[PDB]
């Protein structure tokens, strides 16, 4: 029952705005102080801002002052974060969290007792980039002497230059699951993504079987099925 | 730069105990309560400890907290494989007028033997070369612990331009995978005799090679 569900994340260019939501339930949302904490991909937790039970007291990091505006709606049990003038360094997963205790203990503008963030949401992803939506080019990684060892050949597909994430990959419309190594994407200098997916199969099966990778990229409406086979002369 | 200083990584064996330090100043730890947070891979943070040494419901007594002036510690007795996580200490800083976190601490449990990487190097496809691009794909799998260095070469000389390498990522079998890409033009791909992907792991290297004349 006690939880926080977030939404409003997405992909936007530098300078644009985004509104995040955090719907609370299982407790009196109007009693507790609420936080926003963000985490850049593969980085530490950075506290963003905090708002009091009644919205009358707010604090935030210097990084986001004048750009981000924390607010809430107690009649609707929702926390908000109006992010304006977004930069590249704002790219992160944004969590909303609740104080452990409803009552705060201040002794001035600079002093509050830290009781800890007891409840956390699952997060919502914000990706700030100047790259435009693009579908992948799918190229075959053909099997060969250099791909084969001990009667087991490797073959795959190169999913190059797409934006944004994510891309799903399968083999033979899901019929081929054993030996599938789909690697996480690499983010290039151009702002475009690339990833590879490889299947280990018997060398004897190559001539009696056709292997097709099924690359799907929903943001660009790109669905490609690429036949992978040995190269000739 | 963080105000609270944690160690970037720690490690120990299942059954052993380990400590994670968190050092601050009078403006944060010295005059306030500290809380610790566990973040399991691919999940949101969870409150571990509050008010220096208190545990919420559902958190076992293996976890414990200590305080000694400006420093704070998180003790974990009887380690388990499930305790692999990033651990953060946090509090309010009265100078910055802001809630503050430490850099974090990677706890990796000694729960597996050392494993060498399997490397597979693919050359550019004819279809890619026909589109005036060229990408060598080096794929690295089944290595432990999760840390590798990738170096590329062309006729013996190193190449830093065009290299895009990814971080290690945990496979379903608890070993790690990674990949490195080398972007080229068709012209400079054909100009060299051979290219090589050299994957180093625990000081030991595995090399693979491709050439434009091959097929």
């Amino acid at each position: 029952q006690v939880q926080l569900v977030e939404s409003g994340g997405g992909v936007v260019q530098p300078g644009r705005s985004l509104r995040l939501s955090c719907a609370a339930s299982g407790f009196t949302f109007s009693s507790f102080g609420m936080h926003w904490v963000r985490q850049a991909p593969g980085k530490g937790l950075e506290w963003v801002a905090v708002i009091s039970f009644d919205g009358s007291i707010k604090y935030s990091v210097d990084s986001v002052k004048g750009r981000f505006t924390i607010s809430r709606d107690n009649s609707k049990n929702t926390l908000f974060l109006q992010m304006n003038s977004l930069r590249a360094e704002d790219t992160a997963v944004y969590y909303c969290a609740r104080d452990r205790l409803n009552y705060y203990d201040s002794s001035g503008y600079y002093h509050y007792k830290y009781y800890g963030m007891a409840v956390w949401g699952q997060g919502t992803t914000v990706t700030v980039s100047s790259a435009s939506t693009k579908g992948p080019s799918v190229f075959p990684l053909a099997p060969s002497s250099k791909s084969t060892s001990g009667g087991t050949a490797a073959l795959g597909c190169l999913v190059k230059d797409y934006f944004p994430e994510p891309v799903t990959v399968s083999w033979n419309s899901g019929a081929l699951t054993s030996g599938v190594h789909t690697f996480p994407a690499v983010l290039q200098s151009s702002g475009l993504y690339s990833l590879s997916s490889v299947v280990t199969v018997p060398s004897s099966s190559l001539g009696t079987q056709t292997y097709i990778c099924n690359v799907n990229h929903k943001p660009s409406n790109t669905k490609v099925d690429k036949k992978v086979e040995p190269k000739s002369c | 730069q963080s105000v609270l200083t944690q160690p970037p990584s720690v490690s120990a064996a299942p059954g052993q105990k380990v400590t994670i330090s968190c050092s601050g100043s009078s403006s944060n730890i010295g005059n306030n309560y500290v809380s610790w947070y566990q973040q399991l891979p691919g999940t949101a943070p969870k409150l571990l400890i509050y008010d220096n040494n208190k545990r919420p419901s559902g958190i076992p007594d293996r976890f414990s907290g200590s305080k000694s002036g400006t420093s704070t510690t998180l003790g974990i007795t009887g380690l388990q494989t499930g305790d692999e996580a990033d651990y953060y200490c946090g509090t309010w800083d009265s100078r910055l007028s802001a809630v503050v976190f430490g850099g974090g601490t990677k706890l990796t449990v000694l729960g597996q033997p050392k494993a060498n990487p399997t490397v597979t190097l693919f050359p550019p496809s004819s279809e890619e070369l026909q589109a005036n691009k060229a990408t060598l794909v080096c794929l690295i799998s089944d290595f432990y612990p999760g840390a590798v260095t990738v170096a590329w070469k062309a006729d013996g000389s190193p190449v830093k331009a065009g290299v895009e390498t990814t971080k290690p990522s945990k496979q379903s079998n608890n070993k790690y995978a990674a990949s490195s890409y080398l972007s080229l033009t068709p012209e400079q791909w054909k100009s060299h005799r051979s290219y090589s992907c050299q994957v180093t792991h625990e000081g030991s290297t595995v090399e693979k090679t491709v050439a434009p004349t091959e097929c």
